[PDB]
């Protein structure tokens, strides 16, 4: 129901101060409308709940 | 988990236009020219000067 590029630009983005991350990272897969995230297994759950 | 076959979509646009028009005009053109002996009637001054 939403574009993955917009969501990746909102969750991550310019600089690390804005990012909701510490020392991981989002990537986009446009072919299948998906995000690929690498972070602490505790931040994955809150990110998942918000973007759901 | 990423590389999988995707779906295909068929899109069809349709542009329709309809026009109608009506026109009507009526007009009339008439004139008179008469003389009596030292008396005349016309549709201008050059007319009365000509029928002399």
């Amino acid at each position: 129901f939403a574009k993955a590029s917009d969501i990746a630009a909102m969750i991550g983005g310019e600089g690390n101060v804005n990012m909701l991350s510490e020392r991981g990272s989002i990537s986009i897969d446009e072919r299948t409308n998906s995000l690929l995230i690498r972070e602490l297994p505790d931040n994955i759950a809150v990110i998942r709940e918000i973007i759901e | 988990s990423l590389d999988i076959p995707v779906k295909q979509v068929q899109i069809e646009a349709r542009i329709v236009t309809v026009k109608e028009g009506n026109l009507e005009e009526l007009g009339v053109r008439w004139g008179v020219m008469s003389t009596n002996g030292s008396h005349s009637v016309g549709g201008s001054i050059e007319s009365n000067l000509w029928q002399k």
